[PDB]
């Protein structure tokens, strides 16, 4: 299996800036795409931002400009440095990453080469 | 049942096909039951259907077992020269359950292929409209879709009793005029049954090929630049280095037409004016100064390449003389001599299109590498 | 007329 770890999480004010952190443990090869996805309460979870091996990042538009995705390669983990947070910010934050075996077919029944985390709090005040 | 005088009465009815047909619907049977079993044993119960992909394999292999249980009705109907002793009922049924397998498994095989390339493309933006209440629905809808299409083949088949050899068979009668049968029902099964849906997945596995290369061919970049940069660490004349900045330069514009490359082409050509000049240890300083277990699979070309190619070989006979079947009813062609050709390569055709069908669950679980492992285990 | 009698 390939474990997702978060961390970062907290009620911070209005304003306020936070970095979250998603390291892919047990896996023997480097993750492909990691990302991050929210979960707002009463509404379906949406992506906000995703970064591949190579740099290119994708930001929603609700927090384009604002949040700031980054990563190391070399310890395979990814950053969600949030700026300028909202209150419509406040959702459970949840870390993805696709990750292939060796000699990959690109089929897979199982997980479909797709991971998630457990998932930190990010709640933002008035 | 109604009485009907067949137009080419010797059309199809040679003693070769008599025994070679029936015991190939006996293999396609034992082979059919064996390989959808286990696909639904694996997936089904050992791994509780976890994925979209799944879902449509387990259909897949689902709708193939249907089929196969009409399948001895046919083998026993071509060996006894084409007598139908089943009732009207049976043969509604059987000839559903053959139109009806062709559009489930077809468009089975189209939105497993969309699944692929949503997946393999876009992994990111996909995954949340990728669900398995999505998977289930499509499904359902998959069912209708070929139901409804297999529609024709429960109104219209009936049992005729042929007054030329006094024969019953069941059939579709293509009457000379005032028929209550559609006209292009064999053009149903040509477009919606395969042009459309093959059209679908060889653009689907096209996308994956040029998505692959892309980043296969990016990551041959980097690997020539490393693979160089050590060449010219290790290079002892002007001609190692020269040809070692020279594939650096090639692959630095490659891998910019995939953005700060043209500054590494740039001090790429100012290393290749030392180099040129006679000066060895200044050039290699050069690119010194300026400048990684990634999963890949060279083989994957092969395997989208089969894929398709298993998809067009297997029902392009059966698609050809079933628009052939079409000509002869529309009056295009009335000739006996080719209704012959014809009715005698349509139980060929059936024999290679549904065979292969029937592997298909068990071909596309084998590149799961999850799923080969449960099914050797049950093997062991 | 014709006789489709294939499965
Ligand atoms: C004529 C048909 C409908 C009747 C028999 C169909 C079913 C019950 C048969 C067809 C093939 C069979 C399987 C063939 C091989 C194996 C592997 C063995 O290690 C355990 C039993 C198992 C998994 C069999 C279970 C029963 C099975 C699934
Ligand atoms: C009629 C059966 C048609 C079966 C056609 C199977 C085609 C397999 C194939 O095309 O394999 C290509 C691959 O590149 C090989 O190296
Ligand atoms: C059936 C006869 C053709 C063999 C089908 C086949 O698999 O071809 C072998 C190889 O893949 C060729 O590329
Ligand atoms: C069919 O049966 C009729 C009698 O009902 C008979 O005259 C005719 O020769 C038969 N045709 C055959 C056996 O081909």
């Amino acid at each position: 299996q390939v474990q997702l770890q978060e961390s970062g999480g907290g009620l911070v004010a209005a304003g306020g800036s936070l970095r979250l952190s998603c390291a892919a443990s047990g896996n023997i090869f480097d993750v492909d795409i990691m990302g991050w996805y929210r979960q707002a309460p009463g509404k379906e979870r949406e992506l906000v931002a995703s970064i591949t091996d190579g740099g290119s990042t994708n930001y929603a538009d609700s927090v384009k400009g604002r949040f700031t995705i980054s990563r190391d390669n070399a310890k395979n983990t990814v950053y969600l440095a949030m700026a300028s947070l909202k209150p419509e910010d406040t959702a459970v934050y949840y870390c993805a990453a696709v990750a292939y075996p060796d000699i990959p077919t690109y089929f897979d029944y199982d997980s479909d080469n797709f991971y998630w985390g457990q998932g930190t709090q990010v709640t933002v005040s008035s | 049942i109604k009485r009907i005088q067949d137009d080419c009465p010797k059309a199809g009815r040679h003693n070769y096909i008599f025994v070679m047909i029936p015991t190939l619907y006996s293999i396609i049977f034992v082979v059919g039951i064996f390989g959808n079993s286990l696909v639904v044993i694996v997936i089904y119960f050992y791994m509780k259907l976890k994925t979209v992909a799944s879902v449509f394999l387990l259909n897949l292999a689902l709708a193939d077992l249907c089929f196969l249980l009409t399948l001895p009705l046919w083998a026993v109907y071509t060996a006894m020269e084409y007598r139908w002793p089943f009732g009207n009922y049976l043969c509604k049924i059987a000839s559903a359950s053959v139109s009806f397998n062709l559009y489930a498994s077809v468009f089975l095989l189209t939105c497993l292929s969309i699944d692929r390339y949503l997946a393999i493309v876009h992994p990111m933006k996909s995954r949340l409209r990728r669900t398995m209440l999505v998977a289930k629905v499509t499904c359902i809808i998959i069912w209708l879709l070929a139901g409804l299409a297999s529609l024709p083949a429960i109104i219209h088949r009936n049992v005729f009793f042929i007054e030329n050899t006094n024969i019953t068979v069941c059939a579709f009668h293509y009457e000379s005029q005032n028929s209550t049968l559609p006209i292009g029902l064999g053009l149903t099964k040509n477009i919606l049954g395969f042009l459309f849906p093959f059209l679908i997945i060889l653009t689907s596995y096209t996308l994956i090929w040029k998505a692959l290369k892309k980043a296969y061919d990016l990551e041959d970049n980097w690997e020539t630049l490393n693979d160089n940069l050590k060449v010219i660490e290790k290079a002892d004349n002007a001609a190692q280095v020269k040809d070692a900045l020279t594939k650096m330069r090639a692959a630095a514009l490659d891998a910019q037409k995939a953005h700060g490359f043209d500054i590494l082409v740039g001090q790429i050509d100012d290393a290749l004016k030392l180099a040129n000049e006679g000066k060895v240890k200044e050039a290699q300083a050069a690119a010194e100064q300026l400048k990684k277990n990634k999963p890949r699979n060279d083989d994957i070309f092969k395997i989208i390449m089969a894929i398709v190619l298993f998809f067009f070989f297997s029902w392009i006979p059966h698609q050809i003389f079933t628009f052939l079947d079409v000509l002869i009813q529309l009056g295009i062609i009335r000739d006996c001599r080719i209704a012959d050709i014809v009715d005698t390569a349509m139980p060929i055709t059936i024999c290679i299109a549904y065979f292969n069908n029937c592997l298909n669950p068990l071909f596309y679980g084998f590149l799961g590498k999850k799923f080969k492992r449960y099914f050797l285990q049950l093997l062991k | 007329g014709r006789v489709y009698y294939h499965p």
